RNA sequence: CCAACUUCUUAGAGGGACAAGUGGCGUUCAGCCACCCGAGAUUGAGCAAUAACAGGUCUGUGAUGCCCUUAGAUGUCCGGGGCUGCACGCGCGCUACACUGACUGGCUCAGCGUGUGCCUACCCUACGCCGGCAGGCGCGGGUAACCCGUUGAACCCCAUUCGUGAUGGGGAUCGGGGAUUGCAAUUAUUCCCCAUGAACGAGGAAUUCCCAGUAAGUGCGGGUCAUAAGCUUGCGUUGAUUAAG
């Protein structure tokens, strides 16, 4: 019936979503992207190449759950755990300017909005699709 | 301890400060006299002001 | 619509270490979620047996005229996930001595006390804070002497 | 640890030896006499002093104590 | 000016209650001094000794 | 998807002057050159757009050749400028990735340098002693004697 | 003198310039708040500022 | 030679021993008659009126 | 007690698919010892065995994947 | 009945020491859907005798620090370690276990602090409690100490033992130790 | 009044548990051991005697005796240097020696607390826009249950890659670069990036702390603080094996 997103399981939600925007090849995809190593607080690469969809797909989701984040929250959820060598490991923050750079990218995808107050929450153009296809994977844990 | 030679003792120091607040729709004049109604040497109160 | 009975519901509370859990719940038709997301949907799923275990031995068809529906704040993972199967237990507890007999709420009561009775009592233990001459709270340095 | 110090076990026997007809084998019911009929400075030996006359009560109905 | 934060109101005032009973006790000490007693209003604040010998001071 | 092996699989290859191994993998098969670093080595395979899964031996020597040509000069196939060893070189100005015994040509030449010169750099280097500042009242102990 | 560099490092950031109101010292005095007095100072008058301990 | 594996009973304990309270004096019976009883000592903890196995039976107690 | 090899021969490879499907309890960690291969092949190519339909499934984890014999009968 | 980790229900499972009866738990009043439970065992002795064997053989599996605290963890080294043992055997594994509960519990042991003549001297019996208690004690360590250096599984290692343990061949770690506690017992008797 | 209410939250008052009830033991004395009801049948810390120590601290103090020195001053200020120098020995402690793991990507959870100053400069930082990263700007808010912050903490959890190899374990050492604090960073302040890849395979005699939310894992916040924690003092999270002698 209506199934909306808070219902299905959203760890291949992600694998949904990202699927579609690299069919959907309507994203901003900046031209270091092969470079990156994603918040340094970690010391290779991203292992699959096409990361930017699994975290467009990503940051589009919490944005749906939580209005309002801007990239200094993003970068508060993207953050991992420093080991520091020799001396004890830390929290350490997300990187910026690649959570910047997928909030503008889904800004030309028309599915983030900026906000009354700082940040940023998504248009009802934004939650009508991708309720569509978190319809479709809940399908598909059936089909 | 005042220097260094012990056996690693310390004493910890507190305060706890309580604090109540409390709305009134009244004229503004009278709160002259009701704050005027005792001295009471342990508060601290404030009244906002009329501006609303 | 407000037009039969207004407000037959309860809200019931349970707690684990540094964590609660208040599991509102109506009169309905077999409705259980947690934070918006169903029981079967929750995060951990190494214990997903405990804590949909009060839907379990005492059975679904049978007690689904409820609207069970909890918000969940403060803890950790584990933590959060004894507090929902505290808390639902005893809210269908607490919603049969109000709205039905308690002959049923002693008859479902007899299930959750010989089945291990912390699914309706309040677990006591706390962070029992650290002292001032070691890194926890019983331990010590390592005192050397030569 | 459960063992009674001095200051409770005398002045549970001055209650005894004074206000025995007003007494009983109740704990809930001299826990609030002695709250009326002694001045107890803080509750934890209110009802500490009240459970030794109790102790006292049943002791007292079998024969000659210190009574 | 701005006012500062009720954390470091009530330790100006107790490190005020500290320093004139420090000096005090040493102006005071010859003619039985005994402690001071407080009192904070938005008027003339008014201070009050607990002399022993109220004749001397 | 090599379920038996092809015909040709070549136990050690031959690079710049180390002998790679032929069963790693080679985002971690071509970290044995002195100059390419676990974090260096995908960062030119990416470039050279080859699948990063598959084996050492499995190239053939137009890939062998793309990755050697690549990670000889990266500065002009985007590579930026401050992912490289040699970033503004004091003694020429450019910006160079190295690679080879020219890693330890100017791993040295840097030495002898400030020994030259006399720096406190160049000194401690030229005894057995630490540069940046350690301690040496209790650790680095079985360095001397 | 010579007033031109007489005192003429920068008593700024850092203990050459924290001191002990009560006591005058540079020595682990307690900066929290804006006691800014010396610590062995501190036990002194902890009970005048207000300071309880548990009892 | 060979004995039975003898699985015995315990009436009452009779205290710690063993110099630094590791050992309990136990004085079993062995399920066929209460009147054959030897006291014995075993480690660990005990709980009057459980059952316990012998690897060999009757060799010594504690006297000096 | 010391190295394997990838990348199969032939000689293990139809020695592969003879036996390995037929014993009852196998894992990636059984023929990375059983076999000569190190493993990381155990894990590749015991995955396209339940692609071609000579084993079953059972547990899939991350730690620990499991699969058994077919049904014989 | 209960099914624990969703099948193997714990009907069929049968002791056959009658000196453990008392001590393993695995009865319908003491059988759950999955080991993890908020203790409260060591307030008062003899409560973890009711304590289920299968929270016991979890809690006893982080050891060494590294993997100190973390039970959820090991509640899925158990779940898959008895789903290896019943494609090995086809036994409920339940029953396997408490095999291996009696085969690797000792029998004979020693105390002395007094001159000592190979560790211990004077050879005592042993309660039917640390039998127990060095029966998971015993599956528990000689599970670790051979998967340290391997490329088999923690999973499969436990499991791979306590079948060698509950039938009994000397070639778990937990029997070819064992008999020797009771063969320096008997040096010693 | 374009709704009510206090379950959750923060308190304040009073309640509640006394070994009371019930068996057993005990001079049927104190009390002990069991249970039922119960949130709880020993929560945790503070203060803490008499008499003393040739214990420590005159470098914490306009607490202080006596001595020394007092202008080519042991006063004081300023510039540099040292307190970090290393053939070695010892004591706290961090990271490890890996596959119960390391990566890479998903995913969902905290609590204690602190924040712009009389002198005294400098605070916590949202959001936006530049930067591949530390960071750089514009623009707000907060003297605080008003904002940071619903403190999206880490481990753990799920999928990925790696396969018993001193290996993608481990990250010491060392070269080149980029930024921040500052009057000044050299004897590297710290941080960031590439590169370099050392011992180390669970540690002899000896020895330390601990028995329930305890040990331990794991992060977080105070202090110090211009810059800053491998230290300390607090917090929560995950959570036991053994033991009632
Ligand atoms: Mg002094
Ligand atoms: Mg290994």
């Amino acid at each position: 019936p209506g199934v909306t997103v808070k219902d299905v399981n959203q760890q291949e939600f992600v694998r949904a979503l990202a699927a579609f925007l690299k069919k959907s090849g309507k994203l901003k995809v900046p031209e270091w992207v092969d470079t990156v190593k994603l918040a340094k607080h970690k010391e290779l690469a991203p292992y699959d190449e096409n990361w930017f969809y699994t975290r467009a797909a990503s940051t589009a989701r919490h944005l749906y759950l939580r209005g309002g984040a801007g990239v200094g929250s993003m970068t508060k959820i993207y953050g991992g755990r420093q080991r520091n060598g020799v001396m004890p490991s830390h929290f350490s923050r997300g990187s910026k300017s690649v959570a910047r750079r997928v909030l503008q990218a889904l800004e030309g995808l028309k599915m983030v909005e900026k906000d009354q107050d700082g940040g940023r929450k998504l248009t009802p153009q934004g939650q009508r699709d991708l309720d569509r296809i978190a319809g479709q994977v809940a399908a598909a844990n059936k089909k | 301890t005042p220097c260094g030679e012990g056996s690693k003792t310390w004493d910890r120091f507190q305060m706890r400060i309580h604090k109540r607040l409390i709305d009134l729709h009244s004229p503004s004049e009278i709160v002259k006299q009701i704050t005027s109604i005792s001295i009471e040497p342990g508060v601290e109160v404030e009244v906002t002001i009329a501006d609303a | 619509m407000p037009s039969k009975g207004p407000l037959q519901s309860v809200q019931v509370f349970g707690r684990k270490k540094t964590a609660t859990a208040v599991a509102h719940c109506k009169r309905g038709n077999g409705l259980i979620k947690v934070n918006g997301r169903p029981l079967e949907m929750i995060e951990p799923r190494t214990l997903q047996y405990k804590l949909l275990e009060p839907v379990l031995l005492l059975g679904k068809e049978r007690f689904a005229g409820v609207d069970i529906r909890v918000r969940v704040k403060g803890g950790g993972h584990v933590a959060q996930i004894y507090a929902i199967r505290q808390s639902i237990s005893k809210a269908l507890v607490a919603y049969y001595q109000k709205y039905v007999d308690e002959a049923s709420k002693k008859e479902i009561k007899d299930i959750l006390i010989q089945y291990d009775r912390t699914l309706l009592v309040a677990d006591p233990r706390r962070c029992e804070s650290k002292k001032f001459g070691g890194p926890g709270a019983r331990a010590r340095y390592q005192k050397s002497y030569r | 640890g459960r063992v009674r110090t001095k200051t409770v076990k005398k002045a549970a026997r001055v209650i005894i030896e004074k206000y025995y007809t007003r007494l009983g084998n109740d704990f809930h019911t001299n826990k609030r006499v002695c709250e009326e009929i002694a001045i107890i400075p803080s509750k934890k030996l209110r009802n500490k002093i009240a459970g030794y006359v109790t102790h006292l009560m049943k002791r007292i109905q079998r024969g000659p104590v210190r009574g | 000016a701005v006012q500062i934060s009720k954390k470091r109101k009530f330790v100006a005032d107790g490190i005020f209650k500290a320093e004139l009973n420090e000096f005090l006790t040493r102006e005071l000490a010859e003619d039985g001094y005994s402690g001071v007693e407080v009192r904070v209003t938005p008027t003339r604040t008014e201070i009050i000794i607990l002399a022993t010998r109220t004749q001397n001071v | 998807m090599s379920l038996v092996i092809p015909e040709k699989f070549q136990h050690i290859l031959r690079v710049l002057n180390t002998n790679i191994d032929g069963r790693r993998k080679i985002a971690f098969a071509i970290t044995a050159i002195k100059g390419v670093g676990r974090r260096y080595a995908h960062v030119v395979l990416r470039k050279a757009d080859i699948d990063l899964t598959k084996r050492a031996g499995e190239l053939t020597e137009d890939e062998v050749e793309r990755v050697i040509t690549i990670m000889q000069n990266p500065r002009q196939y985007k590579i930026p400028d401050w992912f490289l060893n040699r970033q503004k070189d004091v003694k020429d100005g450019k910006y160079s990735q190295v690679l080879a015994n020219g890693l330890d040509n100017k791993l040295r030449e840097d030495l002898e340098r400030l020994k030259k010169i006399r720096a406190h750099r160049g000194l401690r280097h030229f005894w057995g002693l630490r540069v940046r500042g350690q301690h040496t009242k209790t650790t680095g102990r079985r360095g001397r004697t | 003198g010579h007033q031109q560099l007489y005192w003429s490092h920068p008593r700024k950031f850092g203990q050459g310039s924290r001191s002990c109101r009560v006591c005058s010292n540079r020595h682990g005095l307690i900066r929290k708040y804006g006691l800014n007095m010396c610590r062995q100072c501190f036990r002194q008058y902890a009970k005048d500022i207000g300071f309880i301990k548990l009892d | 030679r060979v004995q039975p594996i003898k699985l015995a009973r315990v009436t009452k304990v009779l205290g710690r021993t063993g110099s630094q309270g590791q050992c309990t004096q136990v004085r079993v019976e062995f399920m066929d008659d209460t009147s054959r009883s030897i006291i014995r000592n075993v480690k660990g903890p005990v709980r009057e009126g459980d059952v316990l196995t012998l690897l060999e039976s009757e060799r010594e107690a504690r006297r000096l | 007690k010391l190295n394997n090899l990838v990348l199969f021969d032939k000689a293990t490879y139809d020695k592969l698919c003879k036996e390995v499907p037929n014993y009852k309890l196998i894992t990636p960690a059984v023929v990375s010892e059983r076999l000569k291969i190190r493993g990381s092949l155990a894990r590749a190519a015991l995955q396209e065995l339940l692609s071609k339909g000579l084993i079953k499934l059972v547990s899939k984890h991350r730690a620990q994947v499991i699969y058994t014999r077919n049904t014989k009968g | 009945d209960i099914k624990l980790f969703g099948k193997w229900s714990t009907d069929d499972v049968q002791i056959n020491d009658i000196s453990l009866q008392d001590y393993i738990a695995v009865k319908e009043k003491y059988a759950k859907y999955l080991p993890h439970s908020a203790g409260r065992y060591a307030a008062k002795r003899f409560r973890k005798a009711q304590c289920p064997i299968v929270e016991r053989l979890t809690n006893s599996m982080m050891m060494h620090g590294r993997n100190n605290g973390k039970k959820l963890m090991t509640v899925r080294i158990v779940k898959h370690a008895f789903e290896i043992i019943h494609l090995l055997t086809g036994e409920n594994p339940l029953q396997v276990l408490v095999n291996a509960i009696i085969n690797s519990g000792p029998r004979e042991d020693s105390t002395r602090i007094g001159r000592a003549g190979t560790v211990r001297r004077q050879a005592v019996d042993v309660s039917p409690l640390r039998r127990v208690n060095q029966a998971i004690w015993l599956l528990c360590t000689g599970a670790r100490e051979a998967a340290f250096r391997n490329i088999k599984t923690i999973a499969e290692c436990l499991a791979d033992e306590l079948i060698n343990a509950a039938k009994g061949s000397s070639n778990s770690y937990a029997i070819k130790k064992k008999d020797e506690l009771e063969r320096v017992a008997k040096s010693n008797r």
